[PDB]
């Protein structure tokens, strides 16, 4: 055991202790044996703007829906897993002996490549997400001079949708899955969590104070 | 959008090959070509907003828009028109003919997206900028609330579980009807494409809580809803 295994980080809807629930819906599913998100918090993953953020998805209208799927599950995995402890880091730049987010949680390269390949040609304007936005009509929209083109042009590699996408909550690890050093942000439940494993190797294997 | 419709693209194509020779000097086709094009092209280019506009329309707005066009643009070359002029009104034509599918694709968005006021619809779509044809998720809330239902002894107890989106929604299984047992548990009692279930001649212990489920290859319920019965002796 160790204490940066089966927790969640203080964050707006996450649970205090992660813990079974019975039915979670849809893509949030497979963390449904042990979950830090709840039920309602994994329907409101799923809606066209989401109530967990502020952000919208379809700010170049609608995403395709297989490109739209791997966002719920990037937010599903952010909010249900228990497997992110090593990752969980004060909200600001500054270091801990000194309100949580999770840094550079290592994403496999099939996860990345698979998002990517399956965003081809859905349609955003900001080759980084996090910025300058025209918030004016409430919810983000594109900024003046910012023309919607294809993922693949404002994303030119798989590392840069999983990074650029979401602050660098996750890195786009150069390994592979099955490695047993990065994180799958989905996975068939009929096998097993394959996330277990990888965070109880980061736990030890940081040295930490 | 229209331009994912392929008698517009063919109607360009003839333009170009067939009516310009005759119609246009010929230092300026590529020019011209590619001013209609983007013209067209363009027709995607509406203000992104709910209620207006998110980049998609089903089939019959994207026909209903291609029709619109096609006969506008028909009228010009039926007409002969040659030079000059029929620079001036092709465009002035293209613009005009781009606020009326404005017009189209507004009522689409007000009345035809999504129409579904709870629950999850499976909605067919076309991309506008790309012109792929896919399946959408429009998800409203997580149940579609209860209902309260008095039921006389003798008489028939009907619990309707359909909406009025149900038939056209996609992708949709079977009604199921669950008894809802004062345990944790309930009980199945019918599943089928009857989107009502009936109990002849009720009685006092017929009286409680059911629910419907209707179900979709989403593998995730299209509508839930719950009755609670009660029975008046
Ligand atoms: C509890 O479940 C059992 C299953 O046999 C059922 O018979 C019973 O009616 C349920 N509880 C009550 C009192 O409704
Ligand atoms: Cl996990």
């Amino acid at each position: 055991g160790d204490e940066l295994l089966n927790i969640c980080m203080n964050a707006k809807h996450h649970k205090r202790v992660p813990s079974p629930e019975d039915k979670l819906y849809e893509e949030c599913i497979p963390w449904k044996d042990n979950a830090c998100c709840t039920l309602t918090t994994s329907w409101e993953a799923h809606l066209d703007v989401s109530p967990l953020y502020n952000f919208s998805l379809f700010h170049c209208g609608l995403l395709m829906p297989g490109c739209r799927k791997h966002f719920i599950q990037a937010i599903c995995f952010y909010e249900c897993s228990p497997n992110l402890g090593p990752w969980i880091q004060p909200v600001g730049s500054l270091g801990w002996e000194v309100g949580e987010r999770v840094v550079n949680v290592p994403l496999c390269q099939e996860d990345c490549e698979e998002w990517w390949e399956d965003c081809r040609m859905s349609y955003t304007c900001k080759s980084n997400w996090r910025g300058g936005w025209d918030w004016s009509q409430g919810k983000n929209r594109c900024p003046k001079g910012a023309q919607c083109l294809p993922f693949s042009h404002y994303f030119p590699t798989p590392a840069d949708l999983c990074e650029k996408t979401w602050s660098n909550s996750f890195k786009a690890s150069p390994e592979r899955r099955n490695s047993g050093r990065c994180l799958q942000k989905w996975f068939e439940p009929a096998q097993g969590n394959p996330n277990v494993a990888v965070a109880r190797l980061f736990a030890s294997g940081r040295l930490v104070p | 959008c229209v331009i994912c419709d392929p008698s517009v693209v063919l109607a360009l194509k003839s333009l170009e090959k067939d009516y310009l020779p005759g119609h246009l000097d010929a230092k300026h086709h590529k020019a011209m070509m590619e001013r209609v094009e983007n013209a067209v092209k363009d027709f995607q280019e509406l203000s992104l907003n709910e209620d207006a506009y998110m980049g998609v329309v089903d089939e019959a707005t994207l026909q209903k828009g291609s029709w619109s066009l096609l006969k506008d643009l028909k009228r010009i070359t039926d007409s002969d028109v040659k030079g000059d002029l029929f620079v001036k009104e092709l465009f002035w034509m293209l613009h005009l003919q781009k606020e009326t599918f404005a017009t189209y694709v507004a009522r689409f968005q007000k009345e035809a997206y999504c129409p579904n006021k709870c629950g999850v619809m499976l909605q067919t779509l076309i991309w506008c900028k790309n012109c792929k044809k896919e399946v959408h998720a429009c998800r409203k809330s997580y149940d579609c609330g209860e209902r309260n239902v008095e039921v006389p002894q003798m008489e028939d107890m009907i619990l309707d579980c359909e909406l009025n989106w149900h038939q056209a929604s996609e992708g949709l299984t079977d009604y199921s009807f669950y008894r809802v047992w004062g345990n944790n548990t309930e009980t199945l009692v019918s599943k089928g494409k009857e989107a009502t279930l009936t109990k002849p001649m009720v009685g006092p212990e017929d009286a409680g809580s059911y629910r419907c489920e209707l179900g979709s290859v989403n593998s995730s319920p299209a509508t839930i809803i719950n009755f609670h019965v009660t029975v008046l002796p």
